[PDB]
């Protein structure tokens, strides 16, 4: 994932 | 307010590593990766790797992955890259960065930490007069310092305008060497005292220079 | 293994005009960024999602792309927006940037205004020479400066420099540095300076005679 704590993935 | 503050710029020798930390502020800690960035001076910018400081872990570019050791520390909210087998190539400023708060965009960045990864030996620098002789022009020449950066202010900041800190040459020697020059009023000579104010943090080491015909 | 390369390295525009930098890619991919960054500064988050303006960014920045090439475009450009602006984009499971893309503004034509420095006699005691030529508050950044000792025309001895972009004028300056021992130096007296400019419609020649 890009990041965390985002509901993108 | 976020805020992530680095530690302080470095010199290293080839085949040493280095280890930088980014204290991290104004949100919890936990909850965004945090990632390293790093740019050679007038290069691109380069992603390092990323921790996850809830868990510990790590994801590192390709490039990165043999030499990189990136980790966390919960408890004081601290983050930390350690670079191995350095090498010149290495010379980069160090950025840790995070993600904007609705986006995964960098949006926040820290000062930046340089490295200077180089055989010299940190070296202060030699202040001598460019002696002024309508509009006349004086400066001064700072050379065969080492690491970068040298700034250089004029009266102690009451002279800016006009005044033109030309980017560092670096010599053959492997010493940097850079000239400040400002453009004064050709009555002003003899009257108006000018000293350039040089600091180069590096070595410790302030000068001031005056200037006279 | 995604490389995102950027086209043009280095441009200048003129204030009011249009502007479009690409980020091209070898892949079809999704989800763009783009980040200006200024000298000594730390990037800023410009465009998300390959479209969506970053907050406070006027709307005169315009962010788009599909499929391999992807664009972020400055509609009237403006002093402040001189900048080295980056793309930048996530494939599984690293980030990866692009090389950068130089905008700096277009002005008219400025002539240099020449100053010759001889060496300090505090420096000639140490043993070294340097002898330092000033171009100052010129554009465009191209220029000739040569050096003469005795009218013998100087090969690989000197070093120059030029500095950014002057935020309020618009215009640079350089410095051109002839490095000799004090040896010699002293076999010498006549220390010329010559300068080719676009703004100059003939060479001009700043020289000293030691002493």
């Amino acid at each position: 994932c890009p990041g965390k704590g985002l509901p993108s993935c | 307010q976020v805020q992530l503050v680095q530690s302080g710029a470095e010199v290293k020798k080839p085949g040493s590593s280095v280890k930088v930390s980014c204290k991290a502020s104004g949100y919890t800690f936990t909850n965004y990766f945090m990632n390293w960035v790093r740019q050679a001076p007038g290069q691109g910018l380069e992603w390092m790797g990323r921790v996850d400081p809830e868990q510990g872990r790590a994801d590192y570019a390709e490039k990165f992955k043999k030499r990189v050791t990136i980790t966390a520390d919960k408890s004081t909210s601290t983050a930390y890259m350690e670079l191995s087998s350095l090498r010149s190539e290495d010379t980069a400023v160090y950025y840790c960065a995070r993600r904007a708060m609705d986006n995964y965009g960098f949006a926040y960045w820290g000062q930046g930490t340089l490295v200077t990864v180089s055989s010299a030996s940190t070296k202060g620098p030699s202040v001598f007069p460019l002696a002024p002789s309508g509009t006349a022009a004086l400066g001064c020449l700072v050379k065969d310092y080492f690491p970068e950066p040298v700034t250089v202010s004029w009266n102690s900041g009451a002279l800016t305008s006009g005044v033109h800190t030309f980017p560092a040459v670096l010599q053959s020697s492997g010493l940097y060497s850079l000239s400040s020059v400002v453009t004064v009023p050709s009555s002003s000579l003899g009257t108006q005292t000018y000293i350039c104010n040089v600091n180069h943090k590096p070595s410790n080491t302030k000068v001031d220079k005056k200037v006279e015909p | 293994e995604i490389v995102l390369t950027q086209s043009p390295d280095f441009q200048s525009v003129t204030p009011k005009e249009k502007v479009t930098i690409t980020c091209s890619a070898n892949s079809a991919l999704s989800y763009m960024y783009w980040y200006q960054q200024k000298p000594d500064q730390s990037p800023k988050l410009w465009v998300h999602g390959t479209s969506n303006l970053a907050s406070g960014v006027p709307s005169r920045f315009s962010g788009s792309g599909s499929g391999t090439d992807f664009t972020l475009t400055i509609n009237s450009l403006e002093a402040e927006d001189a900048a080295t602006y980056y793309c930048h984009h996530w494939s599984n499971t690293q980030w990866t940037f692009g090389g950068g893309t130089k905008v700096e503004i277009k002005r008219t034509v400025a002539a240099p205004s020449v100053f010759i420095f001889p060496p300090s006699d505090e420096q000639l005691k140490s043993g070294t020479a340097s002898v330092v030529c000033l171009l100052n508050n010129f554009y465009p950044r191209e220029a000739k400066v040569q050096w003469k000792v005795d009218n013998a025309l100087q090969s690989g001895n000197s070093q120059e420099s030029v500095t950014e972009q002057d935020s309020k004028d618009s215009t640079y300056s350089l410095s051109s540095t002839l490095t000799l021992s004090k040896a010699d130096y002293e076999k010498h007296k006549v220390y010329a300076c010559e300068v080719t400019h676009q703004g100059l419609s003939s060479p001009v020649t700043k020289s000293f005679n030691r002493g």
